[PDB]
């Protein structure tokens, strides 16, 4: 019935909102710290950089 | 008729669960943004600290700090021994 | 979350070293010893064993 249509519409809206979510990418300083602590050669490469 | 009715509740709880999951993921996204901001602030502080570290010299940085501290506590204990021994002698 | 954890362990290491060397700087005897060590090196750098 119309309840089925309402449920389908609500699910579609929920999925559409779920797709539109954006998670912030790592910033400028996180990259520096993490790549300078990632690997033994990576620490030297980041110190050089 | 009644059989599509038999189904419809199941899709209804599915809809409820999906809506709850969507809201939970939005809250998790807020938490993720907060974590990113905290990471950026702390990483900036650490980067400044390490840049200054690669730029300054401290002339009395120890090298065997574990040996130094065990030696210090050993000397401390020997000093308590000396103090007990001397105050007994004086007494 | 893993990156945040890594940053926090770096902070933990820094603070642990800070605590150890604060313990070192707490004792006056070691500081006196390194002080007259500096003065001895001023008068004679050779006698490290001293």
């Amino acid at each position: 019935g119309e309840s089925l249509d309402r449920c389908i519409d609500d699910i579609n809206r929920a999925v559409d909102s779920m797709s539109t979510l954006y998670f912030k990418p790592p910033g400028i300083f996180h990259n520096a710290i993490l790549q300078g602590a990632s690997n033994k050669a990576s620490i030297r490469k980041d110190i050089t950089r | 008729n009644t059989i599509q009715q038999l189904l419809l509740p199941k899709i209804r709880e599915l809809s409820d669960s999906i809506i709850t999951l969507d809201s939970n993921f939005t809250r998790l996204n807020f938490i993720h943004e907060s974590l990113a901001d905290l990471n950026e602030s702390l990483g900036s502080l650490l980067y400044g600290i390490m840049s200054n570290s690669w730029c300054v010299e401290f002339s009395q940085a120890p090298h065997d700090i574990q040996d130094d501290l065990i030696a210090i506590k050993q000397l401390k204990s020997l000093e308590d021994e000396k103090n007990n021994l001397v105050m007994e002698l004086s007494n | 979350c893993k990156s945040t954890n890594s940053i926090l362990d770096s902070w933990i290491n820094i603070h642990s070293q800070a605590g150890y060397i604060h313990k070192l700087m707490s004792d006056q005897t070691y500081l006196k010893l390194i002080n007259d060590r500096l003065h001895n090196e001023n008068v004679n750098t050779n006698d490290e064993d001293g």
